[PDB]
DNA sequence: ACGCGCT
DNA sequence: AGCGCGT
């Protein structure tokens, strides 16, 4: 996720 | 993602 | 003293 | 496996 906590997705 | 200062 | 989080 | 951090 995020960054952080990428996306989801990409 | 460890939270031990700063939990991210 | 440290890793988490889905589409 | 490389992203996201500071008490
Ligand atoms: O803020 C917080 C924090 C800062 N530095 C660290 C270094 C190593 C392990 C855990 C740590 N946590
Ligand atoms: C959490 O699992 C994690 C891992 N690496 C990091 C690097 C920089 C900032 C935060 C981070 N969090």
């Amino acid at each position: 996720t995020x960054p952080g906590v990428t996306x989801p997705g990409v | 993602x460890a939270x031990v200062x700063a939990x991210v």
